[PDB]
């Protein structure tokens, strides 16, 4: 779940 | 000690022959495997030339 | 996977599930299909956000060469005929036992005695010591047959 | 009670594994046989 | 010098032998690799092991057992299990073709291919045995090896050995719980030919052990491991007077001449008490009177049948632990003054008491609680006529139109053996009713 | 050291048994190449039941691929786990099928059965025990009902003491796919009756009903049916390959199921069979497993049990479970449904328990039953055969290719007497 | 002092010597290169190695062996192997051509050209040694060199050395399972010329060695390595009385005068029989009664022949290890009171025993276990007449149509000498029958 949280914080 | 010396010699001889026939079998397999491509390349070249 | 992709109904590897040291696994990378140069269209099934780092899913089990038997049933058969029992026991090569016939003898730890590991199982043995003439008759009657003392 | 839970997590991990392999198979944009005319069109 | 040979035949026999030799090794101190650790503990010349374990001099003890089965799938698990370096590897006798649930198959064609090697191994082991107390033969009546090959082995042993104490431990079929389908056929066939060759024919019923383990063990889902552990405790309580000194010891010779009245009525019922768990052992007194009252109970009988509808011909009582004889006598007087436990009229004295100081040894991971007092009660009652009646009622119902008979008659057994066995067991029932009247 | 020789024949048999080899290879821990990659010895104790070892660690299976046309062999090789069969038991003809039992039995099929028997003789006296044979085929084709029946006849003649079973994908009126299926089925049941030890007859329409129902399978295709049949095969034969609480091999099943010699027609079934949307809504326990076992939705041979009476019924469980629970469930089923059981046979459920579960399930079970309702399929196939043979249906092929009509009449009579034999024990009273 | 010369003839003798001198060197402490190991063993003095070895002053022990083989392909293995720096080079004699499984070729053409050299080497060894006990001729009846040249040696040596006891270890062909095809011809020819010169010919049969090491040792794939290892154990158990100090010492003269009743019955059977694998040996007592009962069993005779269908002339027990003569006497008393072992009427006292305190030596890479007790049983038995009759049958239904006779005729044999050989073996049969009646 780490990688999708990156784009969650991005937008 | 005399028994362990003989056991060491037999173990060394067995290892040295085992690696030997392993090399023979695997080199035979490698040569056959290369001949397998050689045959089909010969067929392709023959078809193109004809 | 395996049986109809029903998944959450047990282990996909029921024996490999409870093993202390399982086999090494190979995280393979598939040669995809197309050559090194081609445009790929994003099909309207994936997403523009990246795919899963598929490392724990592309797996395949390679064999290991333990010195007990080299993965060979024929060598297993002459070991069985020679009656050479395996070195590591079922309490060592497994976790808690798979088959239920391994339950008799699952408390046995090779490194620690039972009394030291748990003290509540200590039973003081009440045995009568064999006397001198009883020891004499017992050691003699095994060796000889035509001799009897009262 | 710990081992039955380890079985449950192995089930959930295989669920995630099946979903990941399913997404890769929704990917892999060649669809199996891929007749050589279409194959060379996609290649060039 | 007293010592016994244990023959475990069949899958049930082999598994009971596994769970029994685990208990013997644990209570005698021998580790699973066969080595007594000793370590200069409080032991001062222990010799109790030499009733079951032979001694080749290296510190290694090997048991006096033969694990025979005409199928490799359980003998191989014995060979690969924890107790692998314990038994003699030539005393793990196994066959090639599986004898199906078929008395004819276990007795006639492939039964007479491994019996000679089994007899040779038993002959060598008994030549090793100095003074042979007897044979403990463990099997089931479900069929195949436990009914055919066991009967053939006892037929050979009664010929070539003579008057030796052939104690037998059978897994009798339940009235309604069953695994196979020709179990009445196999049990009817094996009773007729173990009637004249077994000195004692101890019974155990799987349904009764199931109800015991579900009722007072507080085990909702018991298994064959728990069943064989309980049977192991029963047989250890039976045989421990040969090994550990007690206040009054009884062995396999007094054992039969106190239990069996008549040469055909030799079918004892063994029950154990207490079979309580540790949770309920924490709240009890566990006196001798309590344990004897638990022994003489219809819900604790193991061959399940109500003994209130029967007469007690003889009762062998085996006490283990810190048991004093006054409590034994008081409990026996109390249950004699009780009006329910009524004995047969030719029997004003009907108890054989045996006291032993050694308490039960708890097996870790087991189900039975560690107790300092135990009683194993051995009934010889007339309530087994009901079990024989149920077995005949199944057998004639199956045989009334020749169901499954083609297997036996194509294997080689003739048609007349079924009728002979039926009339023999009917004679057994009329003997039971004429001795109960 | 028991062993089973596999003898898949025909297109249907080749596909089903290829799926069976795929199912059993990763259960024994064998890669598609053929190298043992298992970790424990519970895998590599009973490899010899289904496999032969070759030099280099390879494990060839023990199957004889039989056919009469190329293409099924090519599909088997092109499929996964295809490069593990030895390319010498690939015996196949070069003329072809045609759903003609005469073409499978008397003519050019029969000039290849010599080669098949030679392969079977090599592969049988290559080993020590030779417990018995499996044959997988369909009773609706020329190379499944001709080759299968010829093989069963020749091998029963050659080795008349082993265990030797067939799996027999039977035809059906709906989902039929062939018009001469009643001819082939009625003319091959005649050979299956006196020459087999047990037949686990399997209905395609029942498999389709399983796929539509509880499996909830939208697009089943011809792979999941073979997966179900393979699961039943593995559940039947798991007691030879793995240790258990109560073990029961094929001869034990044959002894404890068939009471009279012409009654060996059993009904396979498997449990559990859930949906992907309901995989996590019901715990996998012994009573739930027993209920799904005795449910008719998991029956893959049609024959609704309520229109009949069970004879001997065997259940083979896999997984860690309790014999108390298994035996009390087997008791409770018999006590509750006392009407649908034989009154002159008590305790007629043969229970076997193996400790090792299959892949993907913590526990599983396999049903086989000698139910009286198996007469329904034989009745309807005989109905179609007597509707066709009345006004001289497709018959010039068979007669000009080399049979008489007396064979057809004999097959119809020897099927109708089997129907009457099963009908006899549907209302027979004890006393 | 108490030394004995070992002549090895043929491939079957040379391979036995290779498996035997290894065991001799490992038992006496001499390294493969003929030296004491690093001069650490030398702390005192002993003549134990003096029987089979001789000092050369500085540090070197050479063996009293003569290796002869006409084909130069197994002698060169010794001359290039590990035991290259042990044998004297002139001892390892070899020829140029091959006898080619032909007694006439090995006795008349090639045997007549190297016999002077090997006799000169034997003369040099006899002059080197102080007081000779005798010779051990290791060979096979077989074919070729082992039949022809061995017989020529035992003619030209028995005419030269006087009485000078000449023990002959002979590999005897199997009842059915043999390697060559003219083996009956070679056996019939060599027994005519090895009858008036041999003093005691110990028979060993390959089928019996295979069966014994297949059943007792659990070796499903044995070979000549294991065979010659067992024969080496036999010759070690025989000569341990000469080499080492024991309670009762039994040497070569004891062997002749206690195993040869009449001067033609000198064909005994050697059974070394505490043979056991290292897995079964740790679970057994291996006591004196067991190891004596193992020899008197038809499944342990090292010639394929049942001793039950026959009578014993005399018996020689040779025990090695922590063995007591009184358990020996108890074992012999039980054997004599046993009924299956049948003796002759004219030999009431028919046992000679030799007790030795030396434990059996263990060879690395072997299959026999480290046992504390060994017994070698040398029996003179009437039962060998069936093997002689089988070889007579094999010779008769080849000489009926003169198969393989032109080879011997061309090599130099007269036609009738086959008939005198057959008459000689028929007289041997009549002698066995007359002494067995
Ligand atoms: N108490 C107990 N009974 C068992 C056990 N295993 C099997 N049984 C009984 O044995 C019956 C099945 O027949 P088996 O005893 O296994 O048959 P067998 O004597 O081993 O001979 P085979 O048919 O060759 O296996 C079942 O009905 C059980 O009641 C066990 O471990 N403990
Ligand atoms: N025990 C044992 N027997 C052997 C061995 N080698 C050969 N033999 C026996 O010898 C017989 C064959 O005759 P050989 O002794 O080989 O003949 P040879 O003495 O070498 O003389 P040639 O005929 O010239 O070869 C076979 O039947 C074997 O039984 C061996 O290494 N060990
Ligand atoms: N379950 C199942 N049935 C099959 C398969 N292949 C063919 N069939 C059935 O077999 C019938 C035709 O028989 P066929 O296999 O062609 O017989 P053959 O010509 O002798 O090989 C059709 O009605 C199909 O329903 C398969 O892989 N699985
Ligand atoms: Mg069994
Ligand atoms: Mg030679």
């Amino acid at each position: 779940l780490e990688t999708y949280h990156q784009q969650t914080l991005y937008r | 000690n005399l028994s362990d010396d003989i056991a060491r010699k037999r173990a060394m001889e067995e290892e040295m022959e085992r690696v030997r026939e392993e090399l023979y079998h695997e080199e035979q397999e490698e040569t056959q495997r290369q001949k397998e491509m050689a045959e089909i390349e010969r067929q392709i070249r023959q078809r193109l030339e004809l | 996977m395996s049986f109809f992709n029903l998944t959450e109904l047990g282990y996909q590897y029921p024996i490999r599930a409870q093993v202390k040291e399982p086999n090494s696994v190979y995280s393979y990378h598939l040669a995809n299909s197309l050559p090194a140069g081609s445009y790929v269209s994003h099909r309207p099934e994936t997403a523009k956000l990246p795919p899963i780092n598929m490392h724990k899913y592309n797996k395949v089990i390679e064999p290991v060469d333990n010195p007990e038997h080299h993965g060979s049933y024929v060598k297993f058969t002459e070991r069985l005929h020679k009656h050479t029992r395996c070195a590591k026991g079922p309490n060592d090569i497994y976790r808690n036992p798979v088959t239920t016939a391994q339950l008799p003898g699952s408390w046995y730890r090779k490194e620690v005695p039972l009394k030291q590991s748990e003290p509540w199982t200590y039973v003081p043995r009440h045995v009568c010591v064999s006397s001198e003439m009883t020891k004499f008759v017992k050691e003699m009657s095994v060796t000889n047959r035509e001799f009897s003392l009262f | 009670k710990d081992e039955e839970y380890r079985e449950y997590l192995h089930g959930l991990e295989t669920e995630a594994e099946y979903q990941a392999k399913l997404k890769e198979a929704l990917a892999r944009p060649v669809i199996d046989k891929a007749h050589p005319v279409r194959r060379q069109h996609m290649s060039a | 010098m007293r010592e016994c040979i244990s023959i475990h035949v069949g899958q049930a026999g082999v598994q009971i032998g596994n769970a029994c030799w685990e208990l013997y090794c644990l209570e005698h101190g021998i580790q699973p690799d066969g080595q007594m650790p000793s370590d200069k503990t409080i032991g001062g010349g222990d010799d109790s092991f030499n009733t079951f374990f032979s001694e080749t001099g290296a510190g290694k003890h090997v048991p006096r057992a033969v694990f025979v089965d005409l199928e490799p799938t359980v003998v191989d698990e014995v060979r690969t299990g924890t107790y692998r370096q314990l038994f003699h590897p030539e005393q793990l006798i196994t066959g090639k073709e599986d004898a199906a649930n078929n008395y004819a198959r276990g007795h006639y064609t492939i039964g007479k291919e491994i019996v000679d090697l089994v007899l040779d191994r038993i002959r060598k082991l008994a030549d090793q045995c100095t003074g042979l107390q007897g044979f403990l033969i463990f099997h089931s009546f479900g069929g195949g090896t436990g009914s055919g090959f066991a009967s053939l082995l006892m037929e050979r042993l009664s010929v070539d050995y003579g008057k030796k104490s052939k104690l037998e431990f059978a897994i009798y079929p339940a009235p309604q719980i069953s695994t196979a389908v020709v179990e009445p056929y196999n049990t009817i066939l094996t009773t007729h030919t173990t009637l004249e060759h077994s000195d004692c024919a101890f019974m155990v019923d799987n349904e009764a052990i199931y109800d015991i383990c579900r009722r007072n063990l507080d085990i909702e889902r018991p298994t064959y491991t728990n069943l064989n552990r309980l049977i192991a405790q029963i047989v250890s309580s039976i045989t421990a007077s040969l090994r550990f000194d007690g206040a009054l010891n009884v062995d396999l010779t007094e054992f039969q001449t106190n239990l069996v009245p008549y040469p055909r009525i030799h079918f004892p019922l063994a029950t154990y008490a207490p079979v309580i768990s540790a949770e309920k052992a924490y709240h009890e007194q566990l006196s001798v009177a309590e344990i004897t009252n638990a022994c003489f109970e219809p819900a604790n009988q193991m061959v399940k049948c109500d003994p209130r509808h029967g007469k007690y011909m003889a009762c062998c009582m085996l006490y283990r632990g810190d048991v004093v004889p006054k409590d034994v006598n008081a409990a026996i007087a109390t249950i004699k003054t009780k009006r329910t436990i009524q004995f047969v009229d030719w029997c004003p004295t009907g108890f054989k008491v045996g006291i032993n100081y050694q308490p039960p040894t708890v097996v870790p991971g087991g189900d039975l609680a560690k107790v300092q007092r135990a009683v194993c009660m051995l009934s010889n009652t007339t309530a087994i006529a009901e079990a024989w009646a149920r077995l005949d009622h199944k057998f004639d119902l199956m045989y009334a139109k020749r169901a499954f008979v083609h297997w036996y008659v194509g294997e080689g057994m003739e048609e007349g053996e079924f009728s002979e066995a039926r009339e023999d067991l009917a004679a057994l029932e009329k003997d039971y009713e004429e001795v109960g009247v | 050291m028991r062993e089973i020789v596999h003898m898949q024949a025909g297109q249907c048999g080749n596909q089903i048994g290829a799926k069976f080899w795929e199912v059993i290879s990763d259960e024994h821990g064998i890669d598609p190449t053929g190298t043992y990659h298992g970790d424990s010895d519970l895998q590599l104790e009973r490899i010899n039941v289904y496999y032969n070892e070759a030099t280099g660690g390879k494990y060839v299976p023990r199957a004889v691929l039989v056919d009469l046309e190329p293409g099924t062999m090519d599909s088997v090789r092109s499929g996964p786990f295809g490069q593990i069969f030895r390319p010498d038991n690939f015996v196949f003809g070069q003329s072809g099928a045609g759903n003609n039992w005469a073409k499978g039995h008397y003519t050019e099929g029969a000039e290849l059965v010599d080669s098949v028997l030679d392969v079977v003789r090599k592969e049988a006296e290559s080993c020590d025990c030779l417990q018995g044979f499996q044959l997988t085929h369909s009773l609706g084709g020329g190379t499944g009902s001709g080759m299968g029946t010829l093989l069963i006849s020749k091998i029963r003649e050659e080795y008349p003491d082993r265990i030797m079973n067939t799996f027999s994908v039977v035809p059906s009126p709906k989902v039929s796919d062939t018009v001469v299926e009643p001819y082939n089925a009625t003319l091959s049941v005649h050979q299956l009756v006196e020459n087999t030890d047990e037949t686990y007859c399997i209905d395609n329409e029942a498999l389709y009903d399983i796929c539509f129902r509880t499996l909830k399978l939208t697009t089943p295709t011809y792979g999941d049916l073979n997966h179900l049949v393979s699961a039943t095969m593995s559940g039947v034969t798991t007691c030879l390959r793995f240790p258990g609480q109560l073990n029961a091999d094929l001869r034990k099943l044959a002894v404890n199921m068939v009471p009279f010699p012409r009654l060996h027609f059993f009904m396979p079934g498997f449990a559990p069979l859930t949906s992907r949307g309901s995989q996590q809504y019901r715990a996998l326990t012994v009573p739930e497993l027993t209920q799904q076992m005795f449910d008719a939705k998991n029956m893959m041979a049609a024959c609704d049990p309520r229109h009949g009476r069970y004879l001997t019924v065997a259940a083979i469980f896999r997984g860690r479970m309790s014999m108390k629970e298994v035996d009390e469930q087997m008791l409770n089923v018999q006590n509750k449904n006392s009407s649908y059981f034989v009154e002159w046979i008590p305790n007629n459920v043969k229970t076997a328990v193996c400790d090792i579960p299959p892949r993907g399930l913590k526990m599983s079970a396999t049903f086989i039953g000698n139910s009286t309702a198996i007469q329904e399929l034989f009745k309807r196939i005989s109905e179609q055969f007597t509707a066709m043979f009345r006004r001289k249906a497709f018959l010039h092929w068979y007669t000009g290719e080399g049979m008489d009509e007396m064979e057809f009449t004999e097959a119809e009579s020897n099927m109708n007497d089997l129907v009457s034999e099963y009908q006899q024990y549907q209302d027979a009273t004890a006393e």
